[PDB]
């Protein structure tokens, strides 16, 4: 439905929707912008990610509430409603994965853009894995593969303090701990990431230092919870 | 639950 | 789309949606329940009100953000997007008003139910008035008439501490101050309501006392802001 | 802004 709106207008409206906390609208505007077929800038990639993270975040929070109620009950209503929310969550994840596959990843030549999109691919397969049962095995492997390709590029092309590299490692560690039943891998990755970033902080400006240390704090918080 | 990226 | 679901299932799903903070779903389930044509219980009236208050509350917050951005700019994007949100808000208000007119109000014989629905009618006309420009005059008169009929019934049939009566008076006072440009009427109504409730607290149980004093605090807070 | 009913 966004095909008749100018690309620049979709981006401007996504920024307005963000300020208004209208994240469903924001995601629709950014899907429209992606479908214009041009590559996205760093700012635009962030708008896309913020929009869908907030949409799926609300769905995940609701699914967790309903799944907990369903587990304690073990009429059809709780299961039916959990299934409805689950289907809507899967549809949002499928939409994001479809944008990445048609055709954001293949057109991303630079490391900053390719790593960003491969991290997103890992994240949205991870959200699918949270609700999967199989099928679950295949989804987990798709998430792992995307995160690992992103890690390989990031280690070759970005410094250890780069925020995209840090956020990738953080989310891959969460995947290992919460999805893949690999808590030792999660702890090892978070520790190595934190230590390598620490040793590179001396190279950063005051503003970059604040960006990198913000994400390092999340790695530290997880390590405290996991050990 | 573990914290993921903001 | 809810016509094929049992009334009891719609109500159960509305309660689940509330716990999951899925207020759009909650409103859809409660609209479906109203359209079964049976009168609503006190609990069910509260589910209806909570659902739509949260939906329209998000829309109003977004409209205020966008209207502020639009005023400071004085391209077409801010105006177009504010207009889109405004149209969606008006549609939700029209949906609620349509449920009240077809046929909740006419079938409400008891004072508790009739006052509740007439207060809702005032509230949803008030939300329309917040975004109206005319047309604004007619909307304001519709809100005032609904609130005044509710006040007349409540003063004849309910004690001054009844929470529905208190919440009606609170919202009518907000109407006077923010919509009707009648700040002295707002202050007079809030003061008389507060004082008459104070003098009736001695009749209440501990639980009812907590209910009534909670709303009285909101009256007091407004009086502090208004004087 | 004035406070309305919760
Ligand atoms: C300071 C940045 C940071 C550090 C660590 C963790 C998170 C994080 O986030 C901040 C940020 O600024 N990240 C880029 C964003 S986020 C955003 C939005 N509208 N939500 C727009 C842009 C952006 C990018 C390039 C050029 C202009 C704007
Ligand atoms: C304690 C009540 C109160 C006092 C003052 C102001 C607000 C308020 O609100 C509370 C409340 O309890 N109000 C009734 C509700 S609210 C609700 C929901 N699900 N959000 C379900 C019911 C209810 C009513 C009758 C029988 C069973 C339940
Ligand atoms: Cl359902
Ligand atoms: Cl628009
Ligand atoms: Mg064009
Ligand atoms: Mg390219
Ligand atoms: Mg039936
Ligand atoms: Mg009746």
């Amino acid at each position: 439905a966004m095909g008749s709106m100018e690309r620049a207008s979709l981006i401007q409206k996504a920024k307005l929707a963000e300020q208004a906390e209208r994240y469903e609208d924001m995601a629709a505007f950014m899907k429209g912008a992606v479908e214009k077929g041009e590559e996205l800038s760093c700012e635009e990639r962030n708008l896309l990610s913020v929009a869908y993270k907030n949409v799926v975040g609300g769905q995940r929070a609701a699914w967790r509430v309903l799944s907990s109620i369903e587990q304690k009950s073990n009429g059809p209503e709780v299961r039916e409603y959990r299934e409805k929310v689950e289907t809507e969550l899967q549809g949002v994840c499928d939409t994001v994965l479809g944008l990445l596959d048609s055709h954001l990843i293949k057109e991303a030549g630079d490391a900053e853009s390719r790593v960003f999109y491969l991290k997103m691919k890992g994240d949205y397969y991870r959200y699918l894995a949270e609700v999967a049962t199989g099928d679950k095995k295949r989804i987990i492997d798709s998430a792992r593969s995307a995160y690992q390709e992103a890690m390989d590029i990031s280690k070759k092309e970005m410094p250890p303090t780069n925020p995209i590299r840090l956020g990738l490692a953080l989310n891959f560690s969460v995947f290992h701990y919460e999805i893949a039943n690999s808590p030792e891998e999660a702890i090892s990755l978070a520790k190595t990431t934190f230590d390598e970033a620490m040793a590179d902080l001396h190279t950063l400006s005051e503003d970059s230092y604040k960006d990198s240390t913000l994400i390092m704090q999340l790695l530290r918080d997880n390590l405290t919870l996991w050990t | 639950r573990s914290l993921s990226e903001r």
